[PDB]
């Protein structure tokens, strides 16, 4: 009785390894002729019916914060969103002093000090002949010198372009697929804390469609849950790190603009163009949002109660709206149709929670130049959209930050946190995880090669 | 069964197909990523070959050798390892035992290629 | 003869030499324009050698083979399948009869595969 | 004895290892240098590859062939080309004799090809 | 820019005399209408 | 030893390097500080 030692190649088996994926867009996408951001023209198509399918008798571990996909992700978008800006007008004229005042037009006092009204010196095609233009600007969007004297905040810092006028930020949902070699495993196991065992594990060649939301806090058009509600988190007892929370019943949200805008085109140099806001036509309001009582705190009252299971049963909960954090990590940050809100979050954390129809408005600002992924190096200018804005979407997520370590006190305050991209996807990504198929293998057998 | 579509079940079985296993192995600034995952996938599956093509064997992808099979590797009955365990488990039991393996069937394989070449003579 | 120098002749005398039509097969704008070209031409070669790999021949390109044949999709003497017609117009006549022929040969292949290691043991 | 160990060497302790040989063959403006030299390495491989599988051999790296032998090549005794002489000094001796021999090979085993598929039938 | 300049010579070695030179010109600030001038020492073969 | 083309022909260098190290010593005795000055939005420049 002897055996020897054969080989088989072919054999399945996984393992760990950095990689990165490519594009996979739908036949949906590509009948869009406009080539704006997340465009088809340099992303492949992909492929209709994944092949999707189950494994059996095989346990596989999962992890979503040391996860790869998310790193390069992030700098997959900010790579291809500086080329968007590219080829298009420049801005960096624009810097000029402006002698401001502000603007009367039977205006709400609740945006009093927001609109003013003024212009400036600015070069024509030409260069020995000169003009100059008015435009509306916002308050967040000039500061004080030193009568009265005027500036842009762009101006003593790095000088960035504007939205390019021929594209659109709308979200595209695109399809991650890795090379040949490499596989994607997914874990559909209903209970998942993150890291942990992933019974039911099923592979898929391709992922199906995210969305890349802009957004710091309470992202939109996310990937609902199914049931029983989870909490993700990495370490909960340290509140270093944020905590992900996404609950199951989509609640809406409306978000309207209110105010007619025009757009004034102004001939900066030759082939360059210079989109301003015009006068305003009609009545004077001020955006906000609406959300629905009776979702909104059913919602609350129950995740509230999901939470108490990691820390205690006796414990009182109490939600804070944070303070200033220079209008970064201190707002509701969302697009619509190319017009960026940084709006008020003080109406929906408000409440306090004991062991045992009607709708929030909010009142709040809106600024055009802004600083997305925020790169002290550059900025971009927000273009005025003609008409009015009225987006509605969901709300799929919370981002929660635990207080200080105090003591053992039973009153426990959650507060959101945002600013975080990376936060953001993790929420998307949480169930992949990339392998490397290794062909070879070996094996005992009972076999003799002749001669 | 499809793509690794049965990864997870017994060793025995899964034997019974490889091409399976084996088929979805080889198929502006995008492009540098595209062509970049491209070339790197293409030079894995060449590696792989150029490994089995220095043994005695191309393709057959079943590669019965007469190296020698130390018994501490394994101390282990044959039944037991052919019926229950699958090879996700089997490839971790031998994860210290690599690098050593292959030098056998290599210098084996090179020693024996001489003697199959002297007799064509006589 | 040259490259494709008897591709209209007939398959009879076509089949009498391979190489030549397999000689020529694998040998800053326009950089990524020569390195996208190169790259897709060399995978395409791999690709049929897999195909052929996972089959019970290597390179020997002339791949005789134990699965059966059905009549109906010949439907036609031997005779006059290889003095007269020409290739192309062979390949016109089984545009239809592709991806079923392959799978024929890859099971029967793995079935005998099997069959060609239990007999070394005894 | 490692990478090119014994170059120059006696050939006929040289042909005792050719794996060696063998093995360390295949493994943002410097990212286009990088991938041209990927590129052309890998496609230098698959050339050989590709003028020995035309061949009667495939992978087996020592190809006996039929094909004859002219004695005014060499015009020595097989015993002074196999004991002191080294490779480098071989290679230059037959510069000349380059592009001729392979056809032989190609010549004789496409023409044993079909020698050797005839007789299936009977 | 056109540069009115001169020498410098605060106790300056005599080996060294031709060689720093003081002066100012006027350059764009961060805005554009406005205008400022600075002042900075360049070397003797930097100016012709 | 001494590294050349042709000797013989002048055009051409001669390369010679020596067996023992001989230090150098360079200094700069002279103190400079350097000014920030606002060229354009996001553009500096340093001057003595
Ligand atoms: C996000 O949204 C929150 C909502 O809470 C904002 O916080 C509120 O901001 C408003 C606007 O600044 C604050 O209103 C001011 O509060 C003070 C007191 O008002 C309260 O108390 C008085 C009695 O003392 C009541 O009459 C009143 O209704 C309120 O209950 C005063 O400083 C202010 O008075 C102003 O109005 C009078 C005229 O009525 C003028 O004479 C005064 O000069 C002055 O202008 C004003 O009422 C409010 O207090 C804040 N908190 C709350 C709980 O409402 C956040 O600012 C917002 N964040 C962002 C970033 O937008
Ligand atoms: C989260 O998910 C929600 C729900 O899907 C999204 O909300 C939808 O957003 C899309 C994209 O904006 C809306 O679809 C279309 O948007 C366009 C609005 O901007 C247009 O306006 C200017 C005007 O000159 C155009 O130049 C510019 O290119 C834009 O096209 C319009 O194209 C559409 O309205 C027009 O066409 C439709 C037919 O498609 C007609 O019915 C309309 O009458 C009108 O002529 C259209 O609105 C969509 O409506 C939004 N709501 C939905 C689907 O319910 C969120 O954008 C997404 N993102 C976030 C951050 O929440
Ligand atoms: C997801 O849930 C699983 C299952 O509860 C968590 O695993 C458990 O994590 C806790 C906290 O770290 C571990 O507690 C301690 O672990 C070690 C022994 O493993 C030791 O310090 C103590 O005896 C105590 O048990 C627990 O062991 C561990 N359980 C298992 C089965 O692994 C996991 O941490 C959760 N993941 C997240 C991201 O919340
Ligand atoms: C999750 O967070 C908890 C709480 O911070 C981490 O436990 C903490 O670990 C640190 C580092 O070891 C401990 O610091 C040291 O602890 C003792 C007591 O003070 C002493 O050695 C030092 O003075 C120092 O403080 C800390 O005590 C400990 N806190 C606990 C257990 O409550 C835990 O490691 C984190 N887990 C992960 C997976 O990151
Ligand atoms: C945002 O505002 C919109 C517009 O008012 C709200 O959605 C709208 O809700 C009304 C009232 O339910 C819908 O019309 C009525 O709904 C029920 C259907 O059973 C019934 O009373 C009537 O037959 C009628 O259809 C209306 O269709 C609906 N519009 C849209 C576009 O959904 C919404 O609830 C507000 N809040 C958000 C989105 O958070
Ligand atoms: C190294 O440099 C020497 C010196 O230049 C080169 O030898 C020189 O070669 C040139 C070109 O052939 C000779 O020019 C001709 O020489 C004779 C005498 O004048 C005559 O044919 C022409 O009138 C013309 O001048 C030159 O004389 C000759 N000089 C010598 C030998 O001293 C030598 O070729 C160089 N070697 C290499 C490897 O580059
Ligand atoms: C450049 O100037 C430096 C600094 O004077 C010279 O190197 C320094 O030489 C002194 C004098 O030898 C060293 O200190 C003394 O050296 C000997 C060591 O046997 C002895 O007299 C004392 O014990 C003391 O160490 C000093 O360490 C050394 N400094 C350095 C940084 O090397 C140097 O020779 C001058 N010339 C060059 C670099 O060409
Ligand atoms: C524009 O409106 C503002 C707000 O009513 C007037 O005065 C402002 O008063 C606040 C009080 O805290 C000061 O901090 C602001 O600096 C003032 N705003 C300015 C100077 O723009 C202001 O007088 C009005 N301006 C004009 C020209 O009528
Ligand atoms: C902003 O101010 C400008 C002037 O600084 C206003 O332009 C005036 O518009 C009226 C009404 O059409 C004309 O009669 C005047 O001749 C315009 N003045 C100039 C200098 O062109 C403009 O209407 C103001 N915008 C708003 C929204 O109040
Ligand atoms: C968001 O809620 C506000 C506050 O209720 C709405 O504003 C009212 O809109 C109605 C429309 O008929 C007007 O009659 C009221 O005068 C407005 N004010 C108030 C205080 O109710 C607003 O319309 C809502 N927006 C959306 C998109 O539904
Ligand atoms: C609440 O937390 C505090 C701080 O950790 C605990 O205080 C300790 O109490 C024990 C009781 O045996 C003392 O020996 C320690 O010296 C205390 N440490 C301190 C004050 O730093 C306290 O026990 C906790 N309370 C409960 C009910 O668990
Ligand atoms: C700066 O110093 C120089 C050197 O002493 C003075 O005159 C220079 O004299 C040489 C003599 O060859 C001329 O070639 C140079 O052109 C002179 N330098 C100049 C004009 O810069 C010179 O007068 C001194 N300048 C001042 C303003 O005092
Ligand atoms: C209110 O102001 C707007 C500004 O566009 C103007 O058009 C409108 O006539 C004003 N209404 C009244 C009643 O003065
Ligand atoms: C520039 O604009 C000012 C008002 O800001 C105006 O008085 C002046 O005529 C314009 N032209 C020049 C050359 O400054
Ligand atoms: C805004 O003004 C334009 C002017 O043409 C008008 O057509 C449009 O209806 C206005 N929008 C609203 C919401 O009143
Ligand atoms: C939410 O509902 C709970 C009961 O489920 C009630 O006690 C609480 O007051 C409600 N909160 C709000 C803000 O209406
Ligand atoms: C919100 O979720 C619902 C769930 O049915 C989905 O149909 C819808 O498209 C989502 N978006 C909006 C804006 O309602
Ligand atoms: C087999 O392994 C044992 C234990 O490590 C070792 O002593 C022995 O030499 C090995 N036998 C061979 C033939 O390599
Ligand atoms: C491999 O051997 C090392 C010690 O050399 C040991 O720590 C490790 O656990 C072993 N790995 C496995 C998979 O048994
Ligand atoms: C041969 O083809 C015929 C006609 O389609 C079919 O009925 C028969 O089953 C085929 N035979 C085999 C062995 O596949
Ligand atoms: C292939 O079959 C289809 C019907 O399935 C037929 O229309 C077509 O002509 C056939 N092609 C050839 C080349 O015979
Ligand atoms: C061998 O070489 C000689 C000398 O060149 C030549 O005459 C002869 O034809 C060659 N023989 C063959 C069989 O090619
Ligand atoms: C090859 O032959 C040529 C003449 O055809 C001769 O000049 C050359 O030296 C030869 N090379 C060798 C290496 O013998
Ligand atoms: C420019 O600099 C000169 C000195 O070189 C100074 O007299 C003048 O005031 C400055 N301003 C202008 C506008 O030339
Ligand atoms: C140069 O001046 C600075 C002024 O802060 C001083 O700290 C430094 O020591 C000086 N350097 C020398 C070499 O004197």
């Amino acid at each position: 009785e002897n055996l020897w030692v054969t080989v088989y190649y072919g054999v399945p088996v996984w393992k760990d390894a950095e990689t990165t994926l490519f594009c996979a867009s739908d036949a949906k996408a590509y009948e869009t002729e406009k080539h704006n951001v997340w465009a088809t023209h340099a992303c492949v198509p992909t492929d209709p019916n994944p092949q999707e399918i189950h494994l059996e008798n095989v346990t596989e571990e999962f992890n979503m914060w040391k996860n790869n996909m998310v790193e390069q992700m992030h700098t997959d978008i900010i790579s291809l969103w500086d080329q968007s800006l590219k080829p298009c007008v420049k801005l960096t004229p624009l810097c000029v002093t402006l002698q401001c005042t502000n603007v009367t037009n039977n205006i709400t006092d609740d945006m009093r000090g927001e609109l003013k009204n003024c212009s400036f010196n600015m070069t024509t095609e030409l260069r020995d002949k000169k003009q100059k233009v008015y435009s509306l600007f916002y308050r967040l969007d000039v500061v004080q010198i030193n009568n009265k004297e005027y500036r842009l905040i762009n101006c003593n810092t790095s000088a960035c372009t504007q939205a390019c006028p021929k594209v659109s930020f709308e979200p595209i949902p695109i399809h991650y697929c890795a090379p040949a070699g490499f596989a994607i495993l997914k874990c559909k196991d209903k209970k998942f804390n993150g890291t942990g065992p992933c019974p039911s594990v099923s592979t898929v060649q391709c992922t199906h469609g995210i969305k890349p939301v802009v957004s710091t806090q309470l992202l939109l058009n996310g990937s609902l849950a199914e049931e029983e509600v989870m909490i993700r988190s990495e370490n909960i007892t340290n509140n270093a790190k944020n905590i992900l929370v996404q609950f199951n019943t989509p609640v809406q949200i409306n978000c309207t603009r209110p105010n007619n805008n025009t757009r004034k085109s102004i001939r900066i140099g030759p082939g360059q163009a210079f989109y301003a806001t015009g006068d305003i036509i009609g009545d004077i309001r001020q955006a906000h949002c609406n959300v629905s009582k009776a979702t909104w705190n059913e919602t609350l009252g129950k995740v509230v109660k999901q939470l108490r299971k990691h820390f205690g049963n006796n414990t009182i909960i109490r939600f804070a709206n944070s303070s200033g954090g220079d209008l970064e990590v201190t707002t509701h940050s969302f697009n619509c149709g190319g017009e960026f809100f940084y709006c008020n979050t003080s109406g929906l954390f408000n409440s306090t929670w004991i062991s045992n129809n009607d709708s929030i408005t909010l009142p709040c600002r809106i600024k055009q130049i802004i600083n997305m992924w925020q790169r002290i190096g550059q900025c971009m200018y927000a273009p005025p959209i003609q008409g009015v804005i009225r987006c509605v979407s969901n709300i799929t997520g919370l981002i929660l930050t635990r207080d200080g370590g105090s003591t053992n006190s039973t009153t426990e305050t959650f507060r959101p946190g945002g600013g975080d991209m990376r936060d953001n996807w993790r929420s998307e990504l949480y169930k992949y995880k990339v392998v490397k198929i290794e062909p070879l293998g070996v094996a005992p057998t009972r076999c003799k090669r002749r001669v | 069964l499809g793509f690794l579509g049965a990864a997870g079940s017994t060793m025995g079985a899964a034997s019974m197909t490889l091409t399976v296993q084996a088929r979805n192995l080889l198929s502006t600034v995008w492009g540098i990523k595209q062509l970049q995952a491209r070339v790197l996938a293409v030079e894995r599956y060449l590696r792989d070959q150029q490994l089995l093509g220095i043994w005695g064997c191309s393709g057959k992808l079943i590669c019965c050798t007469n190296v020698p099979w130390n018994s501490s590797w394994s101390n282990r009955n044959l039944s037991e390892i052919w019926d229950n365990m699958t090879w996700l488990q089997w490839d971790k039991e031998i994860s210290n035992y690599t690098q050593i393996i292959y030098g056998l069937l290599e210098e084996s394989q090179n020693q024996q290629e001489k003697n199959e070449q002297d007799l064509l003579a006589l």
